[PDB]
C-alpha cells in the first residue's frame, strides 16, 4: 500500500547498523507485519517506535503519509536534517518524539494544526528559530519538554503554554 | 536507445501485486 | 576546408577536461590538415566539416561555443558522455544543423533561444540531461522538427499549445520531467505522429478527445500523472496503436468499449486509476495484447470465460479491484502466461484443473478472495512458478505435492482450510524464502527436513493443530528472520540449536505444550526483537539470562509454571513496550529498579495473577507513556504510591483483587485524566472517593467495589457523559444517590448492599 512506501521512504533515508529495519519488506500489502511498526485493526498505521534504534540519517516528507499515525517515536538517534512541514498533515496524532536528536533548522508552523496532540518533547536537540504560535493554539499538549536547543525569538505564553512549568524551555536562549 | 526507434514495448512497467502473510 | 574549421575543432578539443580513452589524442597525432580523418570528424566532397559525432567516448568537460564556428555542421552526436555545462547560446548560428543529439550527459542551464531559430533541424535528441525552464512557445515556429527527446530534465512549466504547428513531427518525448496544466489539444492535429511520452509529469485535465485523430499513433504513454475525466471513446478510433499506457492517474469512468477496435494492440496498461463499471468483452477481441492489466481500480461484475480468446496474454493484473462471480476457468488457454494477479476481489469459485497447464507460470496471486475447493495437483505441472499467493481464502483439501519440482521463493497459502500434512517434498525446493501455512487445519510434525530449506526468511506455521517436538534441523535455517510456530500442538524442550539463528527478530511459540529448562544458548541472540513464550508449560524460575537479549520490544512469559521472584537482571533491557509476566506462581516484591530501568515503556504491563507481595514499587512512577498496567490479583499489601501521579497515558489500570489499603489519594489521579478504564475492586482502601474522579472525561467503567471506603457518593460522576459501567457495591456509603446520569439505567446490583443510601 501507500503507507508502506512512505516507510520504505523513511528507511531509504536512514543507516541502520542494528539491523532494526530488517523487517521491513516494500513488497507487503500493508506494513503492518514490520517489527517497530504497529497499525489498527484497518491495517492504518497507528504507531511507529523507533526509538533508541542507532540509525543515522534524515528525516521524509513522506511521514505525512500516514493519516492514523498516533505516537511517532524517533527519539534517541543519530538522525540529522530538518523536521519536515508535512508532519502537519497528520490529523490525529497523540505523541511526538524527535527528542535526543541532532535534527536541525526551525520548528515548523505546521506542528500546530495537529489539535490531537498531547505529547510534543524535541528537547536535547540542534533546532534554531522561532516558535510557532500555533503551539499555543492545540490545547491538549498535556507535556511539552522542549529544551537544550537554542531557539529564542520569544516564549510564548499565548495561554497553552500558560499550563507549562519551565523546565519545558531550559536554555533556548529564551528570554 | 536511440530516439529513432521510438519508445519500445518493454519501456513502461506492469503493476506489480503486494504480499500477504 | 581552411583555418577557421581547425581552430575551432582545437578550441573545442580545449574545453574538454578529462579523455581517458584518448580518442582526442588521434586529432593531435594525425595533423591539422589531414583534419578530415580526425576520429569522429567527417567533411563532405568539398572538404567542410558536416558531422561531428563522439559516442560514448566518455569526455569530461563543456561543450565549447567555437562549434558554432564550424558553418557546415549538420549533425553535432555528443551521445553517452560526461559533457557539462549549458549548451552555448550560439548554436543558433550553425544554420545547416540537421540533427543536435546531446542525449545522456550533464548538460544544463535553460534550452538556448537560438536552437528554436533554426529551419533545418529535424532531430533534436535533449534527453537525460539537467536541462531546465520550459519549453519556450517558439519551438512551435521551428517547423523542420520531426523527433523531439526531452525526457528526463528538469524542464518546468506548460507544453506550448501551438504544438499543432509543428506540422512534420513524428516523435514528442517530454517524459520524466516538471511540466504541468494540461495536454494542448492541438497536439491532435500531427497526423504523421507516431510516439507521445509525457509520462511521469505534473500534467492535469482530461485526454484531448480530438487524439482520436492521430492514426499514425503508436505508442501513447500518459502514465503517472494528474489526469482526469474519463478515457474518450475517440482513442478507439487510433489504428496504429500498438502500446496504450494509461497507468497512475485520476481518469474515471467505464473503460470505453471503442478500445477494442484497436487491434494492433500489444500493451494496454490503465491500472492505478478511479476507473468504474464492468470490463467491456471488447477487450477481448485484442488478440494481440501481452501484457495487459487493471489493477488498482474501481471496477466490478466478473472475469469473462473469454479472456481465454488473448492467447498472446503474458502479464495479467486484475488486482485490487471489486471483481465478483466465478474464477476464469479458461484461463489456461493462455500458454504464455507468466503473471497473474486476481488478488484483492470479491472472486469465487474453484481454480481450474489442468491449471497445472501453464507450465510458465510465475506469479499466481489468488490471495484475499471468495475460492473454494481444492488446490488444483496440476499445479505440479507449472514449472516454473516463483510465487504463490493463495492466502486468505476458503479453499479446501490437502496441500498436494510436486511444489519440489517448481522452484519456488514465496508461498503463502496460509488463512484457508486446507487439512492433511505438510508434504516432505515441499522441503525439496531451496529457493524457498518465505513459507506461510499459517491459520489451517494442517496436522503431523515439523520434519527434520524443514532443515532442507537453507535459504529461508520467514516461517509461520501457526494456528494449525501440528504436533511433535521442534527439530534441530530449525538451526540450519540462519536467515529467518520471523518463526511462528504458535498456536499449535508442538511438545517437549526448546531445541539449543535455535541459538544458531541470529538473523531471527521475532519467535512466537505461545499456545502450546512446550516445557522444560530454556537452552542457556537461546539467549545468546541479540537480534531478536519479539519473544512470546506465553501460554505453555513451562516451568522453573525466570532465567536471568534473559539479560542477554537485551533487545526486546515485547516479551510475554504470560500463563506458564514460572517459579520464584523476578529476576533484577531483567533490568538490562530497557527497550521493553509490553512485558507480560501475568498468570504464573511468581513470589516475592517487585523489583524497584526494573520497574525504574523500564523508563519509557509504551504499552502493556501485567504483573496479574500471581503470588508477589509488597508495595507497589514508587518506581511505577517512573513509569511514563504506559498505557495499560495491571497488577491484579497478587499479595501487593500498602497503599498506592502518589509517586505514579507522573503516568499521564494510562489508560486502563487494574489493583484490583489485592490488600491495597488506606485512603485512594487524589493527588495521583490527578494526573491520570486519560484513564478508560479503572479497577480498585476488591481490597482495604478507606476514606472518601477521589473528586478528581469527576474530572476524568474519557472513564468509562469505574470499579470501586469491595472496599472500605467510607464517603457520600460524590455527585461529579453523575452527570459524566462517558461513564457507562459503575460498581459501588458492597461498601459503607452515605445518603443521597446521584439522580441524572448513568444511575438512570444504573442496576441495582451495582449500589448493594451499600447500607444506607438514600433513594
Ligand atoms: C512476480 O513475483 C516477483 C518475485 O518473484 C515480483 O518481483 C519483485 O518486485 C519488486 C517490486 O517491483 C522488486 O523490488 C523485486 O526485485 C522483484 N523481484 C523479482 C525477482 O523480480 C514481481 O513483482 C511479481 N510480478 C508482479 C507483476 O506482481
Ligand atoms: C520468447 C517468445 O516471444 N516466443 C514466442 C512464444 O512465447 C509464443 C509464440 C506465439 O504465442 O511466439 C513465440 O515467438
Ligand atoms: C476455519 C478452520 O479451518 N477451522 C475449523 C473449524 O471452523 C471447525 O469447527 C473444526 C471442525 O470441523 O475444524 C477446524
Ligand atoms: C569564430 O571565429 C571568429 C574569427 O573568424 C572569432 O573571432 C570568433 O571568436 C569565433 N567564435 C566566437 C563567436 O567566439
Ligand atoms: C507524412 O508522412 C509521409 C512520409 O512517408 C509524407 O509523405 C507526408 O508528406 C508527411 N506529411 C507531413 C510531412 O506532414
Ligand atoms: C471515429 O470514431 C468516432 C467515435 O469515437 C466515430 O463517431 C467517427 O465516425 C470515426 N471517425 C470519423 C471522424 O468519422
Ligand atoms: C466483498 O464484499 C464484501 C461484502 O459485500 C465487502 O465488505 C468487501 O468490500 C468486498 N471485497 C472487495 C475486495 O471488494
Ligand atoms: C503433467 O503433464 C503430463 C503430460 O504432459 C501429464 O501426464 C500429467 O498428468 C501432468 N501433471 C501431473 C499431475 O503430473
Ligand atoms: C519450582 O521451583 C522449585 C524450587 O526452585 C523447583 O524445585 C521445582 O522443581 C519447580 N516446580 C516444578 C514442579 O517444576
Ligand atoms: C474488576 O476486576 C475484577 C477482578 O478483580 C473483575 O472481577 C471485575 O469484573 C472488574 N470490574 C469491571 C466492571 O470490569
Amino acid at each position: 500500500n501507500a503507507e508502506g512506501d512512505a516507510l520504505s521512504a523513511l528507511k531509504n533515508s536512514l543507516a541502520d547498523p542494528n539491523k532494526v529495519l530488517q523487517s521491513w519488506d516494500a513488497t507487503l500489502v500493508t506494513p503492518c507485519t514490520w517489527f517497530h511498526v504497529t497499525c489498527n485493526s484497518d491495517n492504518s498505521v497507528t504507531r511507529v517506535d523507533l526509538g533508541n534504534a542507532n540509525l543515522s540519517g534524515q528525516l521524509v516528507m513522506q511521514l505525512g503519509q500516514l493519516p492514523n499515525l498516533q505516537y511517532l517515536e524517533l527519539y534517541s538517534n543519530n538522525i540529522t536534517g530538518t523536521i519536515p512541514e508535512q508532519l502537519g498533515n497528520l490529523t490525529e496524532l497523540v505523541s511526538l518524539d524527535l527528542y535526543l536528536n541532532n535534527l536541525s533548522g526551525p520548528i515548523p508552523s505546521t506542528l500546530g494544526r495537529l489539535k490531537k496532540l498531547r505529547f510534543l518533547r524535541l528537547n536535547n536537540n540542534s533546532l534554531s528559530g522561532e516558535i510557532p504560535r500555533s503551539l499555543t493554539a492545540v490545547l491538549t499538549l498535556q507535556v511539552l519538554d522542549l529544551s537544550n536547543n537554542p531557539l529564542t525569538g520569544d516564549i510564548p505564553v499565548n495561554g497553552s503554554f500558560s499550563l507549562f512549568t519551565p523546565i519545558s524551555f531550559a536554555n533556548t536562549k529564551l528570554t | 536507445q536511440r530516439l529513432s526507434t521510438g519508445s519500445r514495448i518493454n519501456s513502461a512497467k506492469d503493476d506489480a501485486a503486494g504480499l500477504q502473510i | 576546408s581552411f583555418e577557421p574549421e581547425i581552430e575551432a575543432l582545437k578550441s573545442f578539443k580545449n574545453g574538454i577536461s578529462n579523455d581517458p580513452l584518448g580518442v582526442l589524442s588521434d586529432w593531435t597525432i594525425i595533423g591539422s590538415l589531414r583534419h578530415c580523418n580526425w576520429t569522429g570528424i567527417t567533411c563532405d566532397s568539398t572538404g567542410h566539416v558536416v558531422s561531428v559525432s563522439l559516442l560514448e567516448k566518455q569526455l569530461e568537460g563543456v561543450l565549447s561555443p567555437a562549434i558554432a564556428n564550424l558553418t557546415y555542421l549538420q549533425v553535432l552526436d555528443l551521445t553517452s558522455n560526461s559533457f557539462t555545462g549549458k549548451i552555448p547560446a550560439e548554436i543558433g548560428k550553425l544554420t545547416e544543423l540537421n540533427q543536435l543529439i546531446l542525449y545522456l550527459n550533464y548538460f544544463s542551464g535553460s534550452i538556448p533561444s537560438g536552437i528554436w531559430e533554426l529551419k533545418n533541424i529535424f532531430y533534436l535528441d535533449l534527453r537525460n540531461n539537467l536541462l531546465s525552464g520550459d519549453v519556450p512557445e517558439e519551438i512551435c515556429k521551428t517547423s523542420s522538427l520531426v523527433l523531439i527527446g526531452f525526457d528526463y530534465n528538469n524542464l518546468t512549466g506548460k507544453i506550448p499549445e501551438c504544438l499543432g504547428d509543428l506540422v512534420h513531427l513524428q516523435m514528442f518525448v517530454a517524459a520524466g520531467n516538471h511540466l504541468t496544466g494540461s495536454i494542448p489539444v492541438s497536439i491532435g492535429t500531427l497526423a504523421n505522429l507516431t510516439d507521445l511520452d509525457l509520462s511521469g509529469n505534473q500534467l492535469t485535465g482530461k485526454i484531448p478527445r480530438d487524439f482520436g485523430n492521430l492514426l499514425n499513433l503508436q505508442s501513447l504513454v500518459l502514465t503517472e500523472n494528474l489526469l482526469e475525466g474519463d478515457i474518450p471513446a475517440e482513442i478507439g478510433n487510433c489504428s496504429s496503436l500498438v502500446q496504450l499506457e494509461l497507468y497512475d492517474n485520476q481518469l474515471t469512468g467505464k473503460i470505453p468499449a471503442e478500445l477494442g477496435n484497436l487491434v494492433q494492440l500489444q500493451a494496454l496498461r490503465i491500472y492505478k486509476n478511479k476507473l468504474t463499471s464492468s470490463i467491456p468483452s471488447s477487450l477481448f477481441r485484442l488478440t494481440q495484447l501481452t501484457h495487459l492489466g487493471l489493477s488498482e481500480n474501481h471496477l466490478v461484475g466478473p472475469i469473462s470465460e473469454e479472456i481465454g480468446f488473448l492467447e498472446s496474454l503474458e502479464v495479467l493484473t486484475l488486482h485490487s479491484n471489486n471483481f465478483t462471480g466465478e474464477f476464469p476457468q479458461s484461463i489456461t488457454n493462455l500458454r504464455n502466461l507468466t503473471v497473474l494477479t486476481v488478488g484483492f476481489n470479491n472472486i469465487s469459485g474453484e481454480l481450474p484443473a489442468d491449471l497445472g497447464l501453464l507450465t510458465n507460470l510465475r506469479n499466481l496471486s489468488a490471495h484475499d478472495n471468495l475460492l473454494t475447493g481444492p488446490i488444483p495437483s496440476s499445479i505440479s505441472n507449472c514449472t516454473g512458478l516463483k510465487l504463490l499467493d493463495l492466502s486468505h481464502n476458503q479453499m479446501t483439501g490437502e496441500i498436494p505435492r510436486g511444489f519440489g519440482r517448481m522452484n519456488l521463493t514465496f508461498i503463502s497459502i496460509g488463512r484457508n482450510h486446507f487439512t492433511g500434512e505438510i508434504p516432505d517434498d515441499i522441503f525439496n525446493c531451496s529457493n524457498l524464502e518465505t513459507l506461510s501455512v499459517a491459520d489451517n487445519n494442517l496436522t503431523g510434525t515439523l520434519k527434520p527436513l524443514i532443515g532442507k530449506l537453507q535459504k529461508l526468511r520467514i516461517l509461520q506455521v501457526s494456528y494449525n493443530s501440528l504436533t511433535g517436538p521442534i527439530p534441530r534441523e530449525i538451526g540450519n535455517l540462519k536467515d529467518l528472520n520471523i518463526l511462528y510456530l504458535h498456536s499449535n500442538g508442538f511438545t517437549g524442550r526448546i531445541p539449543r540449536e535455535m541459538s544458531n539463528l541470529t538473523l531471527l527478530q521475532g519467535l512466537r511459540m505461545y499456545s502450546n505444550d512446550l516445557e522444560g529448562p530454556i537452552p542457556e544458548e537461546m539467549f545468546d541472540m541479540k537480534l531478536l526483537s519479539v519473544l512470546d513464550l506465553s501460554n505453555n508449560k513451562f516451568s522453573g524460575q525466570i532465567p536471568a539470562l534473559f539479560s542477554k537479549l537485551e533487545s526486546l520490544t515485547y516479551l510475554s512469559l504470560q500463563g506458564n509454571k514460572f517459579n520464584g521472584s523476578i529476576p533484577a537482571s531483567l533490568k538490562s533491557l530497557s527497550l521493553l513496550n509490553t512485558f507480560d509476566i501475568s498468570d504464573n506462581l511468581l513470589t516475592g516484591t517487585i523489583p524497584g529498579e526494573l520497574l525504574a530501568s523500564l523508563k519509557n515503556m509504551q504499552l502493556y504491563l501485567n504483573f496479574s495473577n500471581n503470588l508477589l507481595t509488597g508495595t507497589i514499587p514508587k518506581e511505577l512512577g517512573k513509569l511514563e507513556m504506559v498505557q495499560e498496567i495491571d497488577l491484579s490479583n497478587n499479595l501487593f499489601s500498602g497503599s498506592i504510591p502518589r509517586s505514579l501521579q507522573a503516568c499521564k497515558n494510562v489508560f486502563t489500570l487494574d489493583f484490583s483483587q489485592n490488600n491495597l489499603s488506606g485512603h485512594i489519594p487524589d493527588e495521583v489521579f490527578q494526573g491520570m485524566d486519560m484513564i478508560i478504564s479503572l479497577n480498585l475492586s476488591r481490597n482495604s482502601f478507606s476514606g472518601e472517593i477521589p473528586q478528581s474522579f469527576g474530572n476524568m472525561t474519557h472513564l468509562v467503567s469505574l470499579d470501586l467495589s469491595s472496599n472500605n471506603l467510607t464517603g457520600e457518593i460524590p455527585e461529579s460522576l453523575a452527570n459524566l457523559s462517558t461513564l457507562k459501567h459503575l460498581k459501588l457495591a458492597s461498601n459503607n456509603l452515605k445518603g443521597h444517590v446521584p439522580e441524572s446520569g448513568v444511575f438512570k439505567n444504573i442496576n441495582a446490583s451495582d449500589l448493594m448492599g451499600n447500607t444506607d443510601l438514600c433513594g
